[PDB]
């Protein structure tokens, strides 16, 4: 069924899984016509699919094209995310498709479902877990190849860099979503605290800055203090 | 006018014709019901006065033969017969007729009830649905499970309803997998309509039957499939107007039939809220959204 902080742990078991989010498929910049009416522009977008074992992301990019001439868009981006989803699993050799795919939001469930019909043995399940996808077009090569796409795009990343040679998925995983949850509730000082010290570089292969174990406990306390203000900050206390 | 006569009524029991039901008293001189209109199907069912779970019941049609109902103490039901000796049958029932042993199916004229309830429901597909092909009528109960429900357990046993699942293969074509499903149009009017029921009127007796085996029997599955078909057709942007317009009035007499006390159990908010406000067809049932609203507007 959903998944929860309970059954936290079958992530990083070895059954094949993927995360899906759709909260970056449909995006629009919001302004006044020169009647003085509103009206949205689409900007390019991307389905986040993500191996939460192994940290291959998926990167599927979604072209304003694909909205040219339709309705309800928003409707249509949760349908379209399912079809690529499935598209995804199709490509892949049989020993690599999920035996799961959780989507962060339930509006995914039936369109999902749905696409999937061809592959019964594979298990579609919502989460309890707010968790924060979302803030993945923070993630600045992630946020470019998005917005320089020019044409519908797959692009694989490796969203844990090299990680895993010295950390478990399972706290890949927390190091990964304590910063896209930092990222979520404060961008900028998410950002200045990842770049503060010039001398610590982003391989040009990785996304994230390439710290020592040392510098990483600094960097995720520094992310924890920021979670825990920008709460503070928000609710007074 | 037709006749279903019996033994004698051994056990206390209330007895059902169609819609209409009377008290029987352990051993009182019961002996069978009379003036049955022709032309229609019926249901003669059973809720004992010890055990009210499980009631049953049969469907019969009083011209494909001579039906009686003999209580049967070894299995503890009414059960109904067929007698061949067609001589033997006019002549028993003459004799309660006489000695006046017997109820009046006691049908006002005004009243076009029962027709509306069973217009489109025939014999011969009541007998494909609930599967014992010795016997010209057909048993049903409380308990007797769908052939959908045992997919998710005795197949004998069982009330052999149209599958109709909206996240399956058959109602979702390839390639317009968010149009199938958002309008199921290609599953009513191609794959059920054309392909499984052949008309609508096929389609029609099936959802009609599955209420009655409801409201009766209070069958899980058959009203599982009750709202099932009414919910394919409501989310269906393209339906024949003439559908259309016999679905508003088949309707608006089950909801007329059902009992004020078991709109509870028998009704499922989700789907009528659907139909009556969200689906394509939220503006084509005007006598069903009317008689929901003034009896039940609590469910919406
Ligand atoms: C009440 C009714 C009417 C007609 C026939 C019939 N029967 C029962 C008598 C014993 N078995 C023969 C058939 N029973």
């Amino acid at each position: 069924g959903a998944m929860n902080s309970s059954n936290y742990a079958e992530l990083f078991n070895n059954d094949i899984k993927l995360f899906v989010d759709d909260t970056n498929v449909y995006r629009v910049t919001v302004h006044k016509t020169f009647e003085g009416n509103v009206a949205t522009k689409a900007i390019n977008g991307c389905i986040f699919t993500l191996n939460p074992k192994t940290g291959h992301l998926f990167l599927k990019i979604i072209h304003t094209s694909v909205w040219a001439g339709q309705k309800r868009l928003s409707q249509l981006a949760k349908w379209k995310t399912a079809e690529e989803v499935s598209a995804l699993v199709r490509s892949l050799p049989k020993e690599e498709q999920p035996k799961q795919i959780i989507v962060t939001r339930k509006a995914m469930l039936d369109p999902l479902e749905v696409h999937m019909l061809d592959f019964p043995n594979i298990a579609i399940r919502p989460t309890e877990l707010r968790l924060p996808f979302s803030a993945a077009m923070s993630i600045d090569k992630l946020s470019d190849v998005v917005m320089k796409a020019t044409e519908p795009q797959m692009v694989l990343f490796n969203i844990y860099d090299d990680w895993l040679d010295r950390i478990s998925s399972y706290t890949a995983f927390s190091r990964l979503t304590l910063l896209l949850r930092a990222l979520k509730t404060n961008e900028e000082s998410a950002k200045m605290i990842l770049l503060s010290d010039p001398t610590i570089t982003i391989k040009s292969y990785h996304l994230w800055p390439s710290f020592t174990d040392e510098q990483w406990i600094t960097i995720e306390s520094q992310m924890r203090d920021l979670i825990l203000t920008e709460y503070g900050r928000k609710y007074n206390v | 006018m037709n006749t279903v006569p019996f033994t004698s009524a051994p056990i206390e029991v209330t007895i059902g014709i169609d819609q209409y039901s009377f008290n029987v008293k352990e051993n009182q001189p019961f002996h069978g019901i009379k003036d049955i209109p022709i032309g229609h199907v019926h249901v003669i069912h059973f809720q004992h006065a010890d055990n009210s779970s499980m009631r049953y019941g049969y469907w019969f049609d009083c011209r494909m033969g001579n039906f009686y109902i003999q209580y049967d103490p070894k299995d503890g039901l009414y059960k109904m017969m067929e007698e061949r000796d067609g001589a033997k049958f006019e002549n028993i029932v003459h004799n309660f007729k006489e000695r006046q042993m017997m109820v009046s199916y006691p049908k006002i004229d005004e009243d076009d009830t029962w027709y509306n309830l069973t217009e489109f429901v025939q014999m011969d597909k009541i007998r494909k649905i609930v599967r014992k092909d010795e016997n010209q009528f057909s048993y049903v109960d409380s308990s007797m499970t769908t052939v959908q429900e045992n997919e998710l357990s005795d197949p004998a046993h069982s009330l052999n309803y149209t599958v109709i699942n909206f996240k399956s293969r058959e109602a979702i074509r390839p390639g317009h997998e968010m149009e199938d499903f958002l309008d199921k149009s290609y599953y009513l009017n191609t794959v059920m309509l054309q392909g499984i029921f052949k008309n609508s009127s096929n389609y029609f007796g099936e959802l009609q039957f599955a209420f009655l085996n409801a409201m009766f029997f209070g069958n899980y599955g058959s009203s599982l499939q009750w709202h099932a078909m009414i919910e394919l057709i409501c989310s269906s942007a393209t339906v024949p107007k003439h559908m259309l317009d016999k679905l508003d009035e088949i309707l608006y007499y089950q909801i007329k039939t059902l009992p004020e006390q078991y709109s509870d159990i028998l009704l499922n908010e989700r789907v009528w809220n659907i139909c009556l406000y969200s689906s394509f067809q939220k503006n084509s049932l005007h006598n069903t959204e009317k008689i929901m609203e003034n009896k039940y507007p609590e469910l919406l």
